[PDB]
């Protein structure tokens, strides 16, 4: 596959096969580069390329591992902003990546587990690097990620309404409420727990929500 | 010729990211003010662009 | 069939099958099937030209040791336990003295059959199977059992004089330790890698000498039943730890006279100072007592399953659990005779007693050899 | 409508008759929380009210409910044990 | 000396300053020959310097180094038996791996541990030789020879201290066994030192049940027989004479459920003690308090053993949790499935107390799902108030999709094909997409079947069926029985109970037949249709728009919807016609699916695959002959051929098939076979009675990462199909089939390999008792 060549002969073969995208071959170059020379001057950049190319060859855990390798190699680095984005950007793509999106199905009613991991690392990017090549856009990811969390948590908040668990209507919506007031998924959920209060005959407590409904009428 | 199944660069399939959450936060009246965002839901809101959205590659 | 019946093996048998002298048998009697493939420290007695032997299915017969024809016969068909008429299942060797056939059973129950008829003149259940042949000695039935115990039973009735745990292995690490009586000391090894003298009067540890390795955190011999029986010349205990690693050591104190604490010794006899042994590649080697000075070894037996080195009819006789018998010369000389009186294989040692060479194989049982 | 079969869905978080006797007007939250633990609904922005509302649907008509809200003061010292049945 | 400079010669992995800190000849430090030799050993104490050659040009120092790093590979040789990552688990635990720094002292040390691995495997005649193969720039390959002669095997158990219960009889209860009697075989057997431990607890249970409660196994002595295999065991026990469970004095925090507790402490005082029964009875309380909300039912039993009357006296000390532990529940592994579909499959409600088994019934609902690979969770107490145990239902979903094949060969025929692919649970939405169909020269057949299972949340299972069978059997024309048939049925699922569900739907069945076959019962249907169709030719056509109403019903308490082992599922399947139909009839049928586990591990389960049906007319009219029951082949009875089991049709004396290939496709036609004969395929009965009994069997020669998706199931098959309309009047000089004893029979085993598109089930089965018209294909290869 990739034998003991000159390291840049190992590298520039991959550097073309990055652009060629032959990551069946390029990654095996960048591996056998850093298998032999993880002490290469661009072996950090190989690790940057591996965080790149694993996320280009669907090795998103290995991307995370190469992130963790780059965490293990240099957890401070001027491309940790590239990394902590890519830590979220893997976890963004780790969150929801089915072909049902290509077949046109919602995945925000699906598990936002790595959304919250991307909600960490994108926010860890903008906390670690509030200035980066990725700080601005990943912030919109985050606000969208909690909206994805809103459309997720609403998806069961109506379920308790058809379950009829008006206790579990409220606390799920209240779970949305302690997490995001801004999302309309919370704000469409706003009269529902109030209605569920009226199912629990907490009309008066629902009036307190109707007070919100009065003052958040738009 | 040969088999065709591959994967390459892209960073944001949509800009639903950039089409982030609506802002219908508490304009609720007095006394009706419950807790609103918990943890990093209080998002560290800061900006550094580079290229944003779908525009910037990773290296 | 056997183009495909291949499996994983590793062995290489004896070379050098010779007969400078002629080997033969004294008789055959084939006393049942004794030990068998299921191992046991049942070892016969050839006392008074009476074959005091049995098979472990029960039938204990004294034999007229010329043709092995039955002097008496009894049966250890055990009528009880969870079963009536059980096999004898004997752990200890056939110790015979007086009106008593002392045999340790794997029922942990030792007998004394009256050697005029085989009637059990006493029987006593002991602590675990007799992992040694019963060293019935000085009023005491001294047995190293499975639980490392120093049994002493009043051999006239089996009244237990004491039973105390001793140098004791981690598991049933197979090997006897056969507590010998030497100068007021109950002298034993123990299948744990130490060697001792205990008080022969009461079972009070005179000394225990830790020597060298045993299994358990040290992978050593499980093809060498390492003799933890001390063969004590009057002041010097000669014994192996649990790995054949030989040491010579004082009797009253354990003080190391010398050691060949590197050995692979399966069986050993301190034949004066021609200490005949079995190597792990089954070389018979002659050491001395002033230091285990190799007088000779010889490689004429390789990867065998030998019996003990014995001298009978003037030659260093060795048999095996391949049923081969070999007459090494005593000193540095080779096969003087090779006998194939068996191939079922002798797990009993050559009994050079009453002028014969009594050997009970596993199932091709008791053979008596002359030359 | 005229549908008949019910799996008879339940919703707990109530207080037994033992439980409502465990507390009194004047008890802190904690005093209730030692006696009753927490409710599975408390007051989000108002004063401390500890809502133990039961819910259950038996059959076609009629709904079982046992609403037990424990309105404390702001100090948690209990001010109102609201005992309330179905409907 | 005080150094000018050290030349750091030989570096590859370790840095210069990383060397230099371990150099006590460093810049500023004085240089001594001891400090040089300390620079030898401390850089040996870096662990990555195979050599350290510290020297000097006065004080111009220079340190030459070879390196133990990168082990480029570890080569394993002779380990066909043992997987080498476990051998690497000996190696990778030992501070070395591919890329690492091999001290050549650790060659035998890992080899000892690798033999200690064998020693802890159960091998002892198994040695290992590690060969260092040094490679470029520092590197080494670790070739490992493996000298595996033999392992160990059990042979014997001596139980001393036992006098009552028989050892080999107990070995017939124990795990470590060895037997092939002349009326008994359980295969071949071996040793494990933890099968030791269960045999202790087999025995520990074996005395505890009887009352032996001062029973205690004293010690155990496994023979280290010097033969590298010989394992004999000396088991010191105290049998420990029996005790009566002579009274419960249950106490502690009984949580007010004491009368409920006393039922779970209902014993016979003076019955011989069984602590396992007590061990059962504690959990009953723990499920009692578990269903009483208390997820933490601390129960301590104390059987106060009274030897004076040979009894025990049962103290039980109870401590409940708290009731209202179910604050909420979480769900995980819903990353492709719709979440609330999984949330609706639970019965323990958030904001309640704990019904412990509603979770499990809720898990049973998910167990009854079948689009899972795991039904599990995280039962987590959320810390703080005694009202938050929040259950995080982590589950693994299953793959979907299924292909079925019916085409034989291409590239020598025209545009002719078979289709059919399933997308049941379409993309986590539940949408049961299963669609088939085919365009050939003999037919142009189509079929649709998709269910929205929860178009409304009641299990409102929007199962719309459609089909379009433009069936021709085109030989050169429409001659031999062409029917263009078309129609639909949308059927729906109804909540009857929590394991019961009904089905109903209206079936549109429009058929436009032509050139019908000259056999008797086909016309005898049409003669009882009121048609008077000519029998000596195929000169009749038939439009029929059957307006039918179909129905059904489900029982479901059986283990899994993809891989069940226990329970039963009963599935009603019926239909009826309405006024307005072109034929007033019905056809109702039913299938049975029960699972009887022989094994308590349920590795052997009797499967009852038996199916019934009957269909007839609704007055003045008849169930159509294409609705007759067939079998053979892909039925219960396999090794047969499909639709070869049942009644068989008599022809008429026949001339024109409406096209007669010359002694081909004979319909008793003018081309041969004149003067009515009788056909051999199953024209089928108006009754069905088929049966098969399948027996689950494990698969040993497969790496079981995918053998868990495999069920081998032996069976013996038997069935009968007959027509109560088959009247011995023209079927009098021919076989008459109004008799329920058409008892055709086979046996065999199935081949269930779950692919990524599911199981494709084959069978080499063989008929043994056959009746009229049974054709046999012993090699049945299906989905």
């Amino acid at each position: 596959e990739v034998p003991d060549n000159p390291p840049n002969e190992i590298y520039a073969t991959a550097q073309q096969k990055l652009q060629d995208g032959n990551w069946r071959q390029a990654i095996t170059q960048l591996e056998a580069l850093d298998n032999r020379y993880p002490f290469g001057p661009y072996s950090q950049q190989v690790q940057l390329d591996l965080i790149y190319a694993y996320y280009k060859n669907a090795d998103l855990p290995l991307a995370q591992a190469a992130i963790d390798r780059f965490i293990r190699l240099n957890p401070t680095h001027p491309n940790i902003d590239y990394v902590m984005y890519m830590r979220g950007l893997t976890n963004m793509a780790l969150d929801d990546s089915a072909l049902q999106g290509f077949f046109g199905v919602d995945r925000s009613d699906r598990d936002p587990q790595h959304a919250r991991a991307a909600f960490s690392d994108f926010s860890k990017l903008v906390r670690g690097y509030p200035n980066s090549q990725y700080t601005t856009d990943a912030t919109k990811r985050l606000v969208f990620l909690k909206d994805r969390l809103a459309k997720y948590e609403y998806s069961v908040a109506e379920y308790y309404t058809e379950r009829g668990a008006w206790v579990a209507v409220v606390n799920r919506v209240e779970g949305m409420l302690r997490d995001y007031p801004d999302t309309q998924a919370t704000r469409d959920a706003l009269p529902l727990m109030e209605n569920a209060y009226r199912q629990m005959q907490m009309n008066a407590q629902a009036e307190k929500v109707a007070k919100i409904i009065a003052a958040n009428s738009s | 010729c040969s088999s065709d199944s591959r994967y390459k660069r892209q960073v944001s399939g949509d800009e639903a990211y950039l089409e982030a959450a609506p802002l219908a936060e508490l304009h609720a009246p007095a006394g009706m003010i419950l807790p609103v965002t918990s943890g990093d839901y209080a998002i560290p809101v800061t900006n550094g662009s580079g290229a944003v959205g779908k525009a910037l590659d990773i290296r | 069939l056997f183009n495909s019946e291949e499996d994983v093996v590793k062995m290489s048998p004896l070379p050098t099958v010779e007969n400078q002298f002629t080997p033969t048998t004294a008789w055959s009697t084939s006393v049942g099937s004794g030990i068998g493939n299921f191992y046991s420290n049942l070892h016969p007695a050839l006392a008074d030209n009476v074959v005091y032997a049995a098979d472990r299915a029960g039938l204990v017969k004294a034999l007229n040791a010329d043709d092995g024809k039955e002097i008496w016969s009894v049966s250890l068909a055990e009528k009880d336990g969870w079963f009536s008429k059980e096999p004898a299942l004997l752990s200890g060797g056939v110790t015979v003295s007086g009106g008593h056939v002392y045999i340790g059973s794997e029922k942990a129950q030792v007998y004394a059959l009256n050697t005029s008829d085989g009637t059990v003149a006493w029987q006593t259940k002991v602590a675990g199977e007799a992992l040694s042949r019963p060293v019935v000695s000085d009023g005491l039935v001294l047995i190293h059992t499975s639980n490392g115990q120093l049994q002493a039973l009043n051999e006239a009735d089996g009244a237990v004089k004491w039973t105390v745990n001793l140098d004791m292995p981690s598991l049933s690490l197979r090997g006897e330790s056969a507590p010998t009586t030497a100068f007021g000391a109950a002298v034993v090894g123990g299948d744990n890698g130490r060697v001792s003298a205990v008080l022969m009067e009461q079972g009070q540890m005179i000394w225990q000498q830790r020597i060298s390795q045993a299994t358990g955190s040290t992978e050593i011999d499980r093809l060498s039943d390492v003799d933890t029986t001390p063969v004590v010349v009057n002041g010097v205990v000669f014994a192996l730890a649990y790995n054949g690693n030989l040491t010579a050591l004082d009797l009253r104190s354990g003080q190391i006279m010398w050691k060949r604490e590197l050995g692979s010794v399966n069986d050993f006899i301190v034949d004066g100072n021609r200490i005949y042994l079995v190597d792990q590649n089954d070389r018979v080697m002659a050491l001395t007592i002033d230091g285990g000075v190799t007088l000779w070894t010889q490689s004429d037996l390789l990867h065998r399953l030998l019996t003990s080195p014995v001298l009978y009819n003037g030659n260093l006789v060795v048999g095996d659990s391949e049923g081969y018998l070999h007459w090494i010369n005593v000193e540095d000389g080779r096969f003087v005779a090779q006998q194939k009186v068996d191939s079922s294989g002798f797990q009993t040692e050559p009994v050079a007693a009453d002028g014969k060479l009594l050997i009970q194989a596993k199932d091709g049982t008791v053979y008596s050899i002359t030359r | 409508e005229r549908v008949v079969y019910r799996p008879d869905i339940n919703q707990g978080n109530y207080l037994t008759a033992n439980d409502v006797s465990k507390i009194r007007v004047g008890m802190t939250q904690q005093q209730v929380a030692y006696a009753l633990g927490t409710p599975l609904m408390s007051d989000p922005f108002g004063t401390n009210t500890w809502f133990y509302v039961f819910r259950q649907q038996p059959g076609h008509e009629g709904v079982t409910q046992q609403t037990l809200t424990l309105t404390f003061n702001s100090s948690g010292v209990l001010t109102n044990i609201d005992n309330k049945p179905a409907l | 000396f005080v150094v000018k400079d050290i030349h750091f010669e030989g570096l590859q992995r370790v840095a210069v300053g990383a060397a230099l800190l371990s150099m006590p000849v460093r810049t500023g430090d004085t240089v001594n020959d001891e400090d040089i030799s300390n620079t030898i050993r401390a850089l040996f104490a870096t662990g990555n310097f195979e050599d350290v050659r510290v020297l000097r040009d006065g004080d111009t120092l220079l340190v030459q180094v070879k390196e133990r790093p990168t082990i480029a590979s570890i080569t394993f040789s002779g380990n066909k038996s043992v997987k080498d990552d476990m051998l690497k688990q000996n190696l990778e635990a030992s501070g070395v791996r591919v890329g690492e720094s091999l001290d050549r002292t650790t060659i035998a040390d890992i080899e000892k541990g690798l033999e200690d691995f064998y020693y802890s495997v159960g091998k002892y005649s198994a040695s290992v030789k590690a060969v260092v193969t040094p490679l470029p720039r520092n590197r080494v390959d670790l070739k490992l020879v493996f000298q595996e002669g033999v392992s160990a095997e059990i042979q014997q158990i001596n139980i001393v201290g036992n006098h009552a219960f028989t050892t080999d009889e107990l070995i017939s209860h124990f795990q470590l066994r060895d037997e092939v009697p002349w009326w008994n075989v359980v295969g071949d057997r071996k040793y494990q030192k933890q099968k030791l431990a269960g045999d202790l607890e087999t025995l520990r249970s074996y005395y505890l049940d009887r009352g032996y409660a001062r029973f205690n196994i004293d010690s155990t002595q496994v023979s280290l027989t010097p033969d590298k295999k010989g394992i004999y065991v000396t088991v010191n026990i105290t049998e420990g004479d029996q005790y009566k469970l002579s009274g419960v004095e249950v106490s502690g925090n009984l949580a007010g459920h004491s009368a409920e507790i006393e039922q779970l402490t209902k014993i016979e005082p003076g019955e011989l003690y069984n602590g396992t029964k007590v061990t059962k009875m504690e959990d009953d309380i723990k499920k009692l308090l578990g269903r009483y909300g208390y997820a933490y039912p601390r129960v301590q039993s104390m059987p106060e053993i009274n030897d004076a009357d040979k009894t025990v006296k049962l103290r039980v000390n109870v401590d409940a949790g708290n009731r209202f532990y179910v604050r909420k529940i979480r769900f995980e592994g819903n990353d492709t499935s719709k979440d609330a579909v999984l949330r609706r499959e639970m019965r323990q409600m958030e904001g309640a107390w704990l019904g412990s088994d509603l979770v499990d019934q809720g898990k049973e609902r998910l167990n009854r799902l079948g689009f899972f690979e795991t039904v599990d969770t995280d039962t987590q107490r959320v810390p703080g108030s005694p009202d938050q145990v929040d259950v995080v239902y982590k589950v693994k979903e299953r793959n979907t999709g299924s292909f079925n094949f019916g085409i034989g060969y291409g590239t020598e025929s025209g545009v002719s094909f078979q289709a059919g692919v399933q997308q049941d649970n379409w993309l986590g939405t539940g949408y049961a997409v299963g669609i088939n169909g085919t365009k050939n020269d003999y037919q142009t057949y189509a079929e649709l079947s998709v269910t929205n299972p929860y178009f409304t949340v009641d299990g409102v299972s929007l199962g719309g069926r459609l089909f379009y069978n433009d069936f021709q059997a085109d030989d050169a024309d429409l001659s031999d029985y062409t029917n263009k048939s078309y129609g639909t049925d949308v059927t729906l699922g109804f909540p009857i109970n929590e394991y019961n569900s009904l089905r109903a739907g209206l079936g549109y069945v429009h058929n436009s037949l032509s050139n019908m076959q000259p056999q008797v019962a086909m016309w005898r249907y049409l003669y009882s249709m009121g048609e008077h169709p000519s029998t000596s030719d195929q000169d009749n056509s038939f439009k029929t728009d059957d307006f039918t109403f179909n129905y059904g019903w489900t029982y479901n308490k059986l283990d899994r919807g993809y891989f069940p082992t226990d329970g039963s599922r009963v599935n009603l399947t019926g239909k009826v016609t309405i006024p307005g139909s072109d034929n007033e009839y019905y056809k109702v049928t039913l299938d049975t699916a029960t699972y009887v586990p022989i094994d308590d591990d349920h590795k052997w389960v009797v499967l009852g695959r038996t199916r019934w049906g009957y269909g007839d007319g609704l007055g003045g009219k008849e169930m159509p002959f294409y609705e007759n029951f067939y079998a053979g082949g892909s039925s219960t009875v396999r090794g047969f051929q499909s639709n070869t089991i049942g009644p068989k049709a008599v022809y008429f004396p026949h001339q024109a098939s409406n096209y007669d290939p010359d002694y081909d496709y004979e319909c008793a036609t003018q081309d041969g076979a004149k003067d009515l004969c009788k056909s051999d395929d199953a024209v089928g009965g108006n009754a069905m009675a088929v049966a098969s009994l399948e027996f689950i069997t494990p698969t040993p020669f497969i790496s079981d990462k995918y053998a868990n998706s495999v069920r081998t199931s032996f069976f013996w098959d038997m069935g009968t199909v007959w027509d109560t309309n088959w009247d011995s009047s023209q079927y009098s000089g021919y076989p008459d089939y109004s008799d329920p004893s058409n008892i055709r029979m086979s046996a065999g085993i199935a081949l269930q390999w779950m692919s990524p598109l599911g199981p494709l089930v084959f069978s080499y089965a063989q008929p043994f008792k056959k009746y009229d018209g049974d054709k046999a294909e012993q090699f049945q290869f299906n989905i």
